[PDB]
RNA sequence: GGUUCGUGGUAGGAGAGCGUUCUAAGGGCGGUGAAGUCAGACCGGAAGGACUGGUGGAGCGCUUAGAAGUGAGAAUGCCG
RNA sequence: UACUCGGGAGUCAGACUGCGAGUGAUAAGAUCCGUAGUCGAAAGGGAAACAGCCCAGACCACCAGUUAAGGUCCCCAAAUA
RNA sequence: CCGAUAGUGAACCAGUACCGUGAGGGAAAGGUGAAAAGCACCCCGGAAGGGGAGUGAAACAGUUCCUGAAACCGUGUGCCUACAAGUAGUUAGAGCCCGUUAAUGGGUGAUAGCGUGCCUUUUGUAGAAUGAACCGGCGAGUUACGAUUUGUUGCAAGGUUAA
């Protein structure tokens, strides 16, 4: 329940490999022209589908 | 200084086709393990594979003597408790004439990363007839 | 008067690091781990300068042998005939025309044959 | 011509490891798509990186009159900054200490 | 000559200091052998 | 056209226009160097001696005298206090072989 | 300068030395860049000593003696 | 090499192996003596590994040679003598 | 004699802060620059903080600010690495990449042989016996007065003064 040996560094950066943070999937506006995440609400020109929420 | 070292490469490797019929298994296979080995050539360099193709072929016919047909076991453990398995010989023989003559020849071979290479470069048949007529093998004659 | 120890421990402690250069890990960043880390290498180097001596007359033979070998001869008995006439090339040299200029060594296998036959 | 722009932020209270995850997604990309990332990235530490990103790209334009649609980010890294010492009171009389850690955060904007 | 003097050859010694290092001879025990009465501080016994 | 020849207690194949490396010898840069001892004579024919070839000999300029890179020999023995350093740089001299007799 | 015999080593005995701070005399270098710090593929049988280049921005070596708060990898050592 | 006089010591927990005895059960890697060796304070080669068994005592360097114990079918140098 | 872990506990609003019911215990903390000439003005930002401009010999001297080592944390890149059993090295060694205090040079290394950390305490420790998370500073035979022995110097049947 204690570490019996200390971590080296190579074996502390390989755990590391999969605490990574994936990329946003956002696209560009039809509208506006900018970009957005997919189906959701565009937060700059507020349109949905085409149509002004 | 000045010593002779080859390179990967450098060396021509053959082809042979070895009968292994009436020898003994432990004659036999201490013939080859040098020619994998590539000791018999004055370009001998230890870190490097210089050695050659070894085919194997009438190896159900290979020789047992005294009563090892019978007397002689085969263990096998499978990590599990209790899963040790155990084969003859004589039985192997006849049923998987191939895996007799590489057990007993991987044995005879250095126990590194270089020995599990030469291991990939035997070829044995229980039959008589092999499928590398392509790379065109000599016939070799033991001493 | 006061001898404050600076500017020694230091210059001392650093010479030790740069000798662990190329090392995995703290063996070359921390000095007591590359301190017993040069040591040893020292030990080990010390006694491999004795086994290279060794290991090379290993590979000479071994060579030698496999030429003899072509000429219906061992290295035990192409050894003897070489002696026994008189011939004192050492393994280094043979080894070397075994491999080199192979012509050559035919030349005093024969010499080493006709010795052992009167 | 000096074709590079920087702007750094300095002991920003965001603690380091916490803030080389979000720059790890906006290093090589263009500008106009880092901006979108730190945008819609629900991490604390995307409104502190998007200031530096956009502080860099305002004076890559006008102290050096470059164009804002070929920058790139050509270099993002989180450093260490002072980090102030705190204690949090644990059982039995016993106190454990608590690291409260600082930043300072570096983009580089240039052409591509 | 105040910058050449040179005392009586023989007349003056160096010292021996004990306890700095193993190169000496005189290092990790100083001298004194392993775990006595005679290995304290201040230890030993009287004259007689 | 090569030969074999006998100096420092070792032997060394030797060829024309070669430079090589022996153990200390005496004899001023410039000077000329002549061996005895040749045990080998190849090419184009051979010449096995018994143990040395009748009547042969090779020459070579000195070139260079001088001492090796330098070394450190180190030894301790765990657990007993015990260590030992030294340097070491062992002397040579560089030839020029001009011809083989 | 030769000849002969030697040259594993714990506790321990004997000898010769390296390096640090300060003092005295002689002789020196330094804003055309001192000490310190960083790097290097140089020198000596060891402890160790130079040289070149970057940083630094004002003190420091050398020779012969003298005197010591005299050399750390370990003390469940003290402090950061 | 011995001996005498003088300055400085450390040591007074020993271990196994062969031989000769006691205690023990003609047990013990037991215990206690006499005698020789090695380790302690001894690296190197052989007993697979293996302080005490066999050979043999490391000033340094060499890509030189002859031997000791032990070995010469392959792993692994040397006789499928 | 010391030179900011030293020298007074205290070179700085120190017997202070803090701890205890109380008697009492008791710290840490020096250095911009010759001169504040301590950054007018512009740009991003709520601000903090930056990039220019300017002062200055120097701003990589910008309000723990001379110098700025090591542990520790990062970015870029030359060589190697996903069939391999490892006290991490050493000896042999191809391939690839460089070019020095110029000399049988530098970096990395597929593969092959050999190889069970340092200290202490022990008959005997790789030891599953003890100590150390790592780096840096500090940390242990000294002095006074007497005894004895060796070396050196002066005088010598004499030598030498103490207060
Ligand atoms: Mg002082
Ligand atoms: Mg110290
Ligand atoms: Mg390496
Ligand atoms: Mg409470
Ligand atoms: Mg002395
Ligand atoms: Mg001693
Ligand atoms: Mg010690
Ligand atoms: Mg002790
Ligand atoms: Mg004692
Ligand atoms: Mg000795
Ligand atoms: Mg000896
Ligand atoms: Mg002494
Ligand atoms: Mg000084
Ligand atoms: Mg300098
Ligand atoms: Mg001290
Ligand atoms: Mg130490
Ligand atoms: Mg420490
Ligand atoms: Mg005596
Ligand atoms: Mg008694
Ligand atoms: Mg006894
Ligand atoms: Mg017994
Ligand atoms: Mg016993
Ligand atoms: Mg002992
Ligand atoms: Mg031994
Ligand atoms: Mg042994
Ligand atoms: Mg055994
Ligand atoms: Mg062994
Ligand atoms: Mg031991
Ligand atoms: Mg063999
Ligand atoms: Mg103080
Ligand atoms: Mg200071
Ligand atoms: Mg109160
Ligand atoms: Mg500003
Ligand atoms: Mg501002
Ligand atoms: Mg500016
Ligand atoms: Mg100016
Ligand atoms: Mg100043
Ligand atoms: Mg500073
Ligand atoms: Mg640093
Ligand atoms: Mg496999
Ligand atoms: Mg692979
Ligand atoms: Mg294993
Ligand atoms: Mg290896
Ligand atoms: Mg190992
Ligand atoms: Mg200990
Ligand atoms: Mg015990
Ligand atoms: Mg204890
Ligand atoms: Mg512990
Ligand atoms: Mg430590
Ligand atoms: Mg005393
Ligand atoms: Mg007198
Ligand atoms: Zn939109």
């Amino acid at each position: 329940a204690v570490p019996f040996r200390r971590t080296s560094k190579a074996k502390k950066r390989k755990r590391r490999t999969h605490v990574k943070l994936q990329l946003p999937g956002m696209n560009e506006c039809s509208n506006c022209g900018e970009y957005r995440l997919s189906h959701h609400v565009c937060p700059e020109c507020g349109q949905y589908d085409g149509k002004d929420v | 200084r000045t010593t002779y070292m080859a390179k990967p490469g450098e060396v021509e490797r053959k082809w042979y086709v070895i009968d292994a019929t009436g020898v003994s298994l432990g004659r036999l296979s201490s013939e080859v393990a040098s020619i994998l080995r590539g000791k018999n050539k004055p370009q001998f360099t230890p870190h490097i594979d210089t050695g050659d193709f070894v085919i194997i072929i009438n190896a159900g016919k290979i020789g047992l003597t005294g009563k090892k047909a019978t007397d002689k076991i085969y263990y096998r453990h499978s990590q599990y408790p209790g899963g040790l398995k155990s084969r003859t010989a004589g039985e192997m023989r006849t049923n998987n004439p191939e895996k007799l003559l590489e057990l007993s020849i991987k044995g005879m071979l250095p126990k590194n990363s270089l020995g599990r290479q030469l291991f990939k470069k035997l070829h044995v048949y229980g039959g008589s007839e092999h499928e590398h007529a392509a790379q065109k093998p000599e016939v070799y004659e033991l001493r | 008067p006061r001898v404050k120890g600076g500017t020694v421990t230091r210059k001392r402690r650093k010479k030790i690091v740069k000798l662990a250069k190329g090392y995995y890990g703290s063996k070359h960043l921390l000095f007591k781990v590359a301190n017993q880390a040069v040591m040893k290498s020292y030990q080990y180097a010390y006694r491999d300068r004795r086994q290279k001596k060794r290991d090379f007359r290993r590979l000479w033979i071994a060579r030698i042998n496999a030429a003899a070998r072509m000429q219906d001869l061992s290295y035990s008995k192409l050894m003897h005939g070489l002696k026994l006439a008189g011939i004192d090339i050492n393994r280094k040299m043979l080894a070397d025309l075994a491999v080199n200029d192979i012509a050559s060594f035919n030349t005093l296998a024969d010499s080493a044959k006709k010795a052992l036959a009167k | 011509e000096v074709t590079s722009a920087k702007a750094v932020a300095k002991t920003v209270r965001i603690a380091p490891r916490k803030a080389r995850i979000v720059i790890d997604l906006i290093r090589g990309k263009q500008v106009g798509e880092a901006i979108a990332i730190l945008k819609y990235t629900p991490r604390s530490a995307s409104p502190i990186i998007e200031k530096v990103l956009k502080s860099a790209i305002a004076n890559a334009e006008h102290n050096y009159d470059l164009d804002i649609n070929n920058l790139v980010v050509e270099e993002a890294f989180v450093d260490e900054g002072p980090t102030l010492k705190r204690f949090r009171p644990r059982a039995q009389g016993r106190a454990s200490a608590i690291n409260k850690r600082t930043s300072h955060i570096t983009v580089v904007v240039s052409e591509v | 000559k105040l910058h050449e003097l040179k005392p009586s050859e023989g007349s003056r010694k160096e010292r021996n200091r004990v306890g700095r290092g193993t190169g000496s001879g005189n290092g990790k025990t100083s001298g004194r052998g392993h775990k006595g009465q005679k290995a304290r501080s201040g230890g030993g016994v009287r004259l007689g | 056209m090569y030969a074999i020849i006998e100096t420092g207690g070792k032997q060394i194949k030797v060829e024309a226009g070669q430079e090589i490396y022996v153990e200390k010898l005496a004899g001023e840069v410039g000077d000329v160097v002549t061996f005895d001892k040749v045990l080998f004579v190849g090419g184009d024919s051979a010449k096995v001696g018994v143990p040395f070839v009748d009547g042969a000999t090779v020459t070579a300029k000195v070139e260079k005298q001088g001492r090796a890179k330098k070394l450190t020999v180190y030894k301790y023995k765990p657990k007993k206090n015990y260590h030992k350093k030294q340097g070491h740089r062992q002397p040579y001299t560089k030839l020029t072989i001009d011809a083989i007799n």
